[PDB]
């Protein structure tokens, strides 16, 4: 397995589950308009690692 | 007072929150779109749940709305369609 961590925008969203599966052609996170930002290259698991606030329910 | 009660939002919890108007707005015509039902319609139905807990006006517009056991049967077939509409 191979880390490697990509920076979510402002203006971004996110289409992942909590650790869920990730295949090779697919898109994790969508962006204003498709820039070469988020495309998935192999197989794995994308782990959410900063969110910029958290609400209890 | 009421009105401090709400708190400012992010540059980002804006933008996400517009996000999922739009979409939903496409959605309420994608639906009316498979339904067959009315853009207009879909919305109130729509509202009537998420708002209508007893916001389902009182008197229906004396009867020019409807608000009475109509207004599941819409949400009803919206309940019943197939998983991708």
């Amino acid at each position: 397995t191979e880390p490697k961590d990509y920076r979510v925008q402002p203006h971004m969203n996110v289409v992942v589950p909590e650790g869920a599966r990730v295949e090779a052609g697919d898109k994790i996170v969508a962006a204003i308009d498709p820039e070469e930002e988020v495309i998935a290259e192999a197989e794995g698991v994308v782990h959410l690692h900063e969110p910029a606030s958290i609400l209890v329910v | 007072h009421e009105i401090g009660q709400v708190p400012l939002l992010t540059l980002e919890e804006e933008v996400e929150l517009a996000r999922k108007v739009e979409e939903g707005m496409e959605a309420i015509k994608k639906l009316s779109e498979i339904t067959g039902l009315d853009p207009d319609l879909i919305r109130e139905v729509v509202r009537a749940k998420i708002l209508g807990s007893a916001r389902v006006r009182h008197i229906p517009g004396l009867k020019e709305t409807l608000d009475p056991k109509t207004v599941e049967e819409i949400d009803q077939k919206l309940k019943s369609l197939p998983k991708e509409h």
